[PDB]
């Protein structure tokens, strides 16, 4: 009975962190996405400047 | 001809990193296509 116990409640810690962990590396992953749409706005308007800069 | 060759590698490296950023964009795109699977599977096993 202890052993089935201890095991219970190590099986609830481990599934608490695995949603914890899934949770965080979801959002971590929609920030990289904002930063890489900034960047690519910012190197469309680049874009811009260099095919301006051919008719320079 | 070295405003030249600069602009021309200039315009080489825009390729590449666009290049680049259209192969980063699909990987942003297969993952979100991952996360959706993820999603759902990871909710069908927690319906069962």
């Amino acid at each position: 009975s202890d052993k089935l116990k201890e095991a219970e409640t190590r099986a609830e810690f481990a599934e608490r962190s695995v949603t914890k962990l899934e949770k965080s590396i979801d959002d971590l992953e929609d920030e990289l996405y904002a930063q890489k749409l900034k960047y690519k706005a910012i190197s469309e308007e680049l874009d811009h400047a260099l095919n301006d800069m051919t008719s320079i | 001809k070295d405003l030249n060759e600069l602009q021309a590698l200039i315009e080489a490296h825009f390729e590449n990193r666009k290049k680049e950023e259209e192969e980063l964009v699909s990987l942003k795109d297969r993952i979100e296509r991952r996360r959706a699977e993820r999603a759902e599977q990871q909710r069908i096993r927690n319906e069962r």
